[PDB]
């Protein structure tokens, strides 16, 4: 509770979400992966 | 790429009745009229002279 | 359509001209009737004349053909 | 004997019958390989450009 | 009609406390992304017209999975 | 004879696709590129003479374009 | 969406296996369902396609089996 | 009924995709892409409880759903 | 840059000539009769149905490798490297058996 | 209390010039292709994990 | 002899898979310790404050 | 005024995919 004082969020994994930057990294290796064969 | 190779050696597959001096015969027939090859010839001469 | 397809102004205001001389005319139904091949005609069934590239997309049918199988092989370029 | 310990049994099992299966496909590329082929490539070559 | 009103305004004005059975054993499911998949198609090869790189979410998920390339009529026979 | 190889080529288990009124006629390209536009054109004429002799009145249309059941295909590219 | 459903949804987690994820050998109807739960969250979301592997079930396997079985029992009245 | 949203909850904006699914499914789906987003905003509008919840930590999700009328459009939207 | 469309024509002559053509439905079919628990971790006919299937489905670079033939000369046709395993790999992972 | 930063200093500083960083997802992708029966209590690859 | 018989043989398959794997990880560590580290330390010994 | 063009507009976007 008091560890990582009010950003507790008991769940560690999954609490991901979706809002700009992974669009973003996606379309960079999947451009990438289309290039390199 | 071999991983598209490896697909090609592992799914070859013919026509159910196939008899190839038919199939052949009938696919072969029209690329020999072309007149590319003689042409060809010319140029190569036409290239030497030069 | 113009403002929700991002459609090219000047052949809408084609099609305008088009709706115009059918309102214009004598019956507005026979005359669309009429006149409903200009753009396949002339855009559709007229393309490509002179050609200089692109891609093509390869496909292969396979047997039986009565089960419609087809295979995506890839693009091979237009000349 | 000294790689076969780290695997289940069951799974060795699937292992095999799947490389079974792919030492028997019918696949039909090989013998066209073989056969076929050659006498494609000799019917083309002389026409090719280069 | 009368019925058609006075069952949603009843619908409307009552309270709830949970949506379907169905839908709250989801919930409990959780996933994890990773790295994207691969290209199905060619990324330069027109199939759908208008679905292009100014219509971008079509043209990424269309390139990302690719087409149905098998009629969906046999394809549902069989289930 | 160009007219009789093709269509000697042709079979509809092959090459002819029908739903009611609306069919479609696919003609394989051959290893020397795409067959002939004149023998095609001729051999329109024959099926456009051989409907008329049992009250068929075939519309057909050869524009390098392909249309089926109001789907329209361009090199490929479907409108 | 078929090869999707078959070789992108990973209904094993990425890091192995976890104690949640487990599926009861007599409940494989499970794999199922769960797989149109990552098509629908995979093709949600704006962007390409994305692999995706199944993280927890909260209840464990055999809880969200009971509960579908009991949905299963109770509609038709 | 399957039409998808642009934002909200604070979330960025034209983050879904219309290929949502319908019914339960999309709705699970939308939920789990934006649930952590959701609980914060949540929270910091004051609808805190106690009781912890699986899916929401301890959001009061049973009153903002029902005044937000989400459990009363989800409930008429299948009448 | 100058030769590789000289080989793509040949791939494609030879595509329109050949009688053989490529299926891969044969391996999904074959493999559809392989006996496995439901109970494993791993499974083998998975994992290989979903290595077989190539980046952009090219399909392409077995014709190409045949027109190959003609020209050792000048081109030596070789296989890329994103085919090897990217760390070497390692016997004890199915995937690198696989690969 | 008075030896501790001297080693935190040290610390950085072979940060700054070393060329070896780790990578914690090698131990993940190896553990990824354990082959174990679901129907087991124990899992070791989990454990290991935790 | 005597520790096995309580657990089940998929377990102990699972076990020694995974000692097996966990023996041929792929860390560049020890080679770094062994060769560069010293270079390293060398290096920075004689400007360290103390 | 600056109804530039419908393929530069194809093109630009394209461009901006390239871009890594």
């Amino acid at each position: 509770l008091d560890l990582d004082a009010h950003v507790a969020s008991h769940g560690l994994h999954g609490n991901m979400t979706l809002t700009s930057s992974d669009i973003q990294r996606h379309i960079t290796e999947f451009i990438s992966s289309w290039q390199n064969h | 790429d071999a991983r598209a190779i490896t697909v090609a050696l592992l799914s070859g597959k013919y026509p159910p009745d196939l008899v190839t001096n038919v199939w052949y015969a009938d696919a072969i027939y029209p690329m020999y009229a072309d007149t590319e090859v003689f042409s060809n010839l010319q140029r190569d001469m036409i290239t030497c002279e030069a | 359509l113009q403002q929700t397809a991002g459609l090219d102004p000047s052949l809408v205001k084609l099609g305008v001209q088009i709706c115009l001389h059918a309102a214009a005319s004598s019956s507005y139904a026979w005359f669309i009737l009429k006149t409903k091949s200009i753009f396949p005609q002339n855009t559709l069934h007229s393309m490509y004349e002179s050609l200089e590239g692109g891609y093509c997309p390869n496909l292969e049918w396979l047997e039986p053909r009565s089960d419609y199988k087809f295979m995506y092989m890839g693009v091979m370029p237009l000349s | 004997q000294r790689y076969q310990p780290g695997w289940t049994q069951s799974l060795v099992s699937s292992m095999r019958g799947t490389l079974d299966k792919l030492k028997l496909i019918k696949s039909m590329t090989p013998m066209y390989l073989q056969q076929l082929a050659p006498v494609e490539l000799a019917v083309i070559a002389p026409m090719l450009p280069f | 009609l009368a019925e058609m009103d006075e069952t949603l305004m009843r619908a409307r004005r009552h309270s709830y406390s949970s949506f379907s059975k169905l839908l709250e054993a989801y919930l409990l499911v959780k996933w994890r992304m990773c790295e994207a998949r691969e290209p199905s198609v060619d990324l330069r090869l027109p199939l759908c017209a208008g679905i292009d790189p100014l219509n971008s979410d079509p043209f990424l998920k269309m390139v990302s999975v690719g087409p149905m390339l098998q009629s969906t009529r046999k394809y549902f026979a069989q289930t | 004879p160009d007219v009789l190889r093709l269509m000697k080529s042709l079979t509809i288990q092959r090459n002819y696709v029908c739903q009611g009124d609306d069919g479609l006629m696919i003609i394989d390209g051959t290893t020397a590129g795409k067959v002939n536009s004149e023998t095609i054109q001729k051999m329109l004429e024959l099926i456009s003479k051989y409907g008329e002799e049992f009250g068929w009145k075939y519309d057909i249309a050869y524009d390098g374009t392909a249309e089926y059941l109001k789907l329209y295909f361009i090199f490929g590219c479907r409108i | 969406f078929d090869s999707m459903f078959k070789h992108h949804v990973k209904l094993l987690p990425k890091d192995g296996r976890h104690l949640n994820t487990d599926i009861p050998p007599r409940m494989g109807w499970l794999r199922a369902i769960l797989r149109f739960l990552g098509a629908g969250m995979v093709m949600t979301a704006t962007g390409v396609a994305v692999d995706i592997y199944l993280e927890d079930i909260h209840g464990g396997g055999r809880s969200l089996g009971q509960r579908f079985m009991t949905w299963m029992r109770q509609e038709g009245r | 009924w399957g039409l998808p949203l642009v934002k909200a909850f604070g979330s960025d904006p034209w983050i879904f995709s219309w290929y949502m699914p319908t019914g339960d499914l999309g709705m699970y789906s939308w939920i789990s892409l934006i649930r952590p987003l959701m609980t914060r905003w949540m929270v910091a509008n004051g609808y805190v409880t106690d009781r912890c919840s699986p899916v929401f930590g301890n959001a009061d999700y049973r009153r903002c759903f029902n005044e937000l009328k989400l459990y009363q459009g989800y409930y008429m939207a299948q009448l | 840059t100058v030769i590789q469309p000289v080989l793509q024509d040949i791939s494609v002559l030879l595509q329109r000539i050949s009688p053989l053509q490529i299926d891969p439905t044969i391996i999904s079919n074959t493999m559809s009769t392989v006996s496995e628990s439901t109970t494993q971790t791993l499974s083998p006919a998975s994992s290989i149905l979903g290595k077989l299937r190539p980046s952009n489905s090219d399909f392409s670079s077995f014709r190409v490798a045949l027109a190959g033939w003609l020209y050792n000369g000048v081109v030596t046709t070789v296989i890329d490297d994103s085919s090897y395993p990217k760390d070497g790999g390692s016997v004890t992972s199915l995937e690198n058996l696989w690969d």
